């Protein structure tokens, strides 16, 4: 669904053309209670905003548990051993499973994790070049939280020790805002990008896979950490930041809550 | 009774970037894409109504429109809708039917439309992709020709009387839209 | 569960790594019961906004059944948001008032059938029914956990009810028996409406020849809902979600046909 913000070109434009004037006027009164429901529906989304945050605080346990389990930093308990690694099998077959490769000791937690997570996600995938592939083994916890004021979401992503830069935590920040934009209120369907904000790369030498020569920029995932600049700051520029965006919401609603499930492949499109 | 304006209008923008159109000339186009998709339907259905399960195809469109519209805007139109369809089934975030067939115009709303009247009841995908192709050809031929005329006149907008004179001194669009 | 998209990655996990990844489906099953409490609270909050929004659509009611006059500031607000100075004050002379004509007619059935997921629905004989439509609401319910929408008929010659309610029960818990598909509430039942129709005006119903009684294509199969019963009951289910989530909170846009689609 798209707002047509030229009112000509609305589905029903001649039926509303040939109103009489006093039922236009009745219809102009309810474009006016409908500004007033977005104002209502804005305040919404703020208390669901808040919701996210509340529920940060019982999340964070169960994230935290996986990542010490990626990292090899905890053993499965017995009840986390019989959890079948497939919801649909049973008994039988998962015992096939089990005996198909025998323990290696030299493997230590889940090897490209969050790699073989973000890279079954059809649209994060997409961002993935070759390149990008060995930087993001190297990949520990992908997380998110949100704040009030200001008002957004960050994503920071996690990276062991590696030779491709020497950040430890790379931080995407997304500032929103929750209210109606005051000269187009009707088209307000919940909080909007206003500004993208990345983090600094310290590449080591002749790591940068953003950079190539021809020095001009490389298409990499990496590029996600260089986000658009809002008009404020500068066209075609505002659908390349919609496009960023999209992305850190498919990462913060979609893969960071059901990490294993994409690792697993279990969830398809 | 079908508002295909916002289509029109981005057909427009392909053939006349820097024109634009009035809303009366927007309610003349919409009525001659009704006019030609009512005409082209009902004649899909009365040839379809004669086989097993009765089911609109891309070849009962294909033949509609050889018998609605005249000599070379049929050439043309069959030409339209045949890419459109190949593209189509050539084709793989989730592209629209119409993105897909390379169309603005809505094969979708096409599909529920032919659907709705129960032309033939069953209709197949590729028919409203072919359909959509021709009525968009259509659509693009006059505009391409009354945006000539506006901006002889000295104009900027399509309004009625530049549509007129786009239709009628072409021998095959006058023919096809003279009922309307 | 063997269609995973990386199965043979997982089959060929050396067993320490295996064991793993089943504490880490584990961890899964807890991470999607604290969603489901996150639902509850969501629920509960959109029960608490009712009241917030009851007063816009009350007033819009008002106004679409001719019961209140616009106010100057409701008057001076542009018909269509698009329009530039000059054009607006065309459209507003292009038709004289008609004293005769109260209220807005046809408002819900033109903002129905402008939404192209509903457009499916109605067919031509559901048009001069659901012109007599005059509100459309929506409740929800914390017991039984679910929501209720309500289409509102001024006297006709179609059928007797003033009130034809479609209720959508709704499980927030995670299926015990499949806790990783939670993908926030899902239907467990669907409840429509008797139509007490009028002679002769049942379009829901038709005969065919034994001369047996089949379903008909309608909008109003909406209040008769249901191996293909799960097919019926998703499409039903999402078509109730457009009405409370989309149409009921921006239902003069539709009727504008200021939101447009691109199937």
């Amino acid at each position: 669904l798209y707002f047509q913000h030229m009112g000509l070109l609305s589905t029903n434009f001649d039926m509303i053309q040939a109103l009489p004037l006093n039922v236009k006027q009745r219809v102009c009164a309810l474009k006016n209670l409908q500004m007033k429901t977005i104002q209502i529906e804005s305040d919404f989304y703020k208390r669901v905003h808040e919701l996210e945050i509340e529920f940060e605080g019982k999340f964070k346990s169960t994230f935290d548990q996986r990542k010490a389990i990626v990292a090899g930093e905890v053993e499965p308990t017995k009840e986390q051993i019989d959890t079948p690694i497939l919801e649909g099998l049973e008994g039988d077959q998962l015992a096939e499973l089990y005996k198909a490769a025998e323990a290696d000791p030299s493997a230590k937690g889940i090897k490209d994790f969050w790699l073989t997570a973000l890279r079954t996600h059809d649209l994060v995938a997409e961002a993935i070049e070759e390149h990008d592939v060995p930087i993001l083994s190297y990949l520990t916890d992908v997380t998110t939280a949100a704040s009030k004021d200001p008002a957004g979401f960050k994503i920071e992503f996690h990276f062991a020790t590696n030779p491709y830069f020497k950040n430890q935590v790379l931080t995407k920040t997304y500032l929103l805002g929750f209210d109606p934009d005051a000269e187009a209120p009707l088209q307000f369907d919940g909080p909007h990008v206003i500004r993208a904000v990345g983090d600094t790369i310290e590449w080591e030498d002749g790591k940068n896979v953003t950079k190539k020569a021809v020095t001009v920029k490389a298409d990499s995932f990496f590029n996600f950490f260089e986000p658009p600049k809002s008009k404020d700051e500068r066209e075609q520029a505002e659908e390349f930041l919609e496009l960023d965006y999209e992305m850190g919401q498919a990462i913060r609603d979609t893969i960071i809550p059901r990490a294993v499930l994409f690792y697993t492949g279990e969830l398809q499109s | 009774k079908e508002s295909y304006s916002v289509y029109i209008y981005r057909v427009l923008k392909q053939v006349h970037p820097d024109t634009g159109v009035s809303s009366k000339a927007m309610s003349i186009m919409n009525s001659f894409v009704n006019d030609v998709f009512e005409r082209i339907a009902a004649e899909a259905s009365r040839l379809a109504h004669y086989n097993k399960r009765s089911t609109i195809s891309s070849r009962e469109i294909q033949t509609a429109v050889r018998l609605i519209l005249p000599g070379e805007l049929a050439k043309h139109a069959v030409s339209e809708g045949t890419k459109a369809v190949t593209k189509y089934t050539s084709s793989k975030k989730a592209k629209s039917r119409s993105s897909r067939a390379g169309l603005q115009f809505p094969v979708g709303r096409l599909h529920r439309i032919l659907r709705k009247g129960n032309y033939a009841q069953r209709v197949g995908a590729g028919a409203p992709v072919y359909l959509a192709a021709v009525l968009e050809y259509l659509a693009a031929e006059v505009l391409e020709l009354a945006g000539n005329a506006a901006r002889d006149n000295k104009k900027t907008r399509i309004a009625p009387r530049h549509l007129q004179l786009a239709v009628r001194n072409d021998e095959e669009l006058n023919k096809l839209l003279a009922g309307v």
